[PDB]
């Protein structure tokens, strides 16, 4: 048998998809050493973070890589990967304890530009799994880097709140994945959950994925979150580009609306006016 | 008509760290420019002033780390656009 989410986006197992595309994490440290992601991912010298917060953080290695190492295996990884092809470079905006700044997502995503101007591959694919409120200057920079040719993928955010009260969510011109279940039912998360509204562009499996765990360098974990919905979008959206790389961005939207599951969500989920609002769509892979 | 903007979510601010964005096809060495013209009417005025980093490639602008009661001043700079406050993002 296989894991749940990576049934759910296989229409009714590709070993090196996605290899034409290279892949931006823009997330916490990872574990570039397990050998889920070993070889796969680059580590760049790029980091610009936040103190953590508290009296005495320890800075424990395993705990600091677990949310970037899991979300680098969704979409790449040797064995329960999306794009096990795919070729991945990872910036550390996020510290220890899951927080960055806009300032810092910023630089980050100039750095992915330079880096690109510097010496071109093939098609980009920025994975952005996280989220703050509402930023012009946040969506103004996705916007340029999305016109200058490169695709953008965010998590819708997990508050069960609008995600156009959230950046870079909120950004039009960026891919806006929220989270479904096993059910495909949307992600409850604590007393919060899956965001939803205009902003979101479809949505992709959020609960109980299996990814390379940080706690050891074979060790594998479930975990539940709009950025986990994410990672499988950019896995999806690098095998589409990989397949047909002449795509335009508006191009790739239209293939991933064609190829998802329709109306398997409940709406009544959502909170009334939302579900109009809400397109009722389940990220999948096409034959 | 340049702006200034800063985070609805209040416990999410970042006060002190501002993100003074330029107008659309303004040149690197303008953007330096400016930054420099904002420490020099800052130290007039008593003001210490950083710069942390200035941006091209996407939007052209610069990271300053700074009080708060400079933001009119900053707003009247030549070539600005808008001013955000940094504020914070969370692993989803």
């Amino acid at each position: 048998s296989i894991p749940w989410n990576l049934e759910r986006i296989t229409p009714p197992q590709p070993p090196d998809g996605g290899s034409l595309v290279e892949v931006y994490l823009l997330d916490t440290s990872i574990q570039s050493d397990h050998r889920e992601i070993e070889g796969r991912v680059m580590v760049t010298d790029f980091e610009n973070v936040p103190e953590e917060d508290g009296t005495r953080f320890h800075r424990q290695a395993s705990k600091c890589d677990s949310h970037g190492t899991h979300l680098a295996g969704v979409v790449s990884g040797r064995d329960a990967g999306v794009a096990k092809g795919a070729s991945m470079r990872s910036l550390r905006v996020l510290n220890c304890q899951g927080k960055g700044t806009v300032s810092g997502t910023l630089i980050g995503l100039e750095f992915i530009r330079k880096s690109q101007l510097v010496q071109p591959v093939g098609p980009l694919v920025v994975l952005l799994p996280l989220a703050g409120g509402y930023s012009r200057v946040l969506n103004a920079a996705c916007q340029r880097l999305a016109r200058a040719g490169v695709v953008l993928v965010t998590a819708a955010g997990n508050f069960r709140d609008d995600a156009c009260l959230y950046s870079p969510a909120s950004a039009p011109e960026v891919i806006t994945v929220g989270a479904t279940n096993a059910q495909d039912q949307p992600v409850t998360l604590g007393t919060l959950g899956t965001n939803f509204g205009r902003c979101v562009d479809l949505f992709a499996p959020g609960e109980d994925i299996i990814g390379a765990s940080s706690d050891c360098s074979t060790c594998f974990v479930s975990q539940s979150g709009t950025s986990q919905a994410a990672a499988h979008v950019a896995g999806i959206a690098a095998m589409m580009l990989s397949a047909e790389p002449e795509l335009t961005l508006a191009e790739l939207r239209q293939r991933l609306i064609h190829f998802s599951a329709k109306d398997v969500i409940n709406e009544a989920w959502f909170p009334e006016d939302q579900r109009v609002l809400t397109p009722n769509l389940v990220a999948a892979l096409p034959p | 008509t340049a702006t200034f903007h800063r985070c609805a979510k209040d416990p999410w601010r970042l006060p002190g760290t501002y993100v003074v964005v330029l107008k659309e096809e303004t040149h690197l060495s303008q953007s330096e420019r400016t930054a420099r013209r904002l420490q020099a009417q800052a130290a007039r005025r008593g003001y210490l002033t950083k710069i942390l980093h200035v941006f091209h490639g996407l939007l052209p602008g610069f990271l300053v780390k700074m009080s708060g009661d400079l933001l009119e001043l900053a707003l009247k700079l030549p070539h600005v656009d808008y001013i955000e406050e940094d504020s914070s993002v969370f692993a989803q």
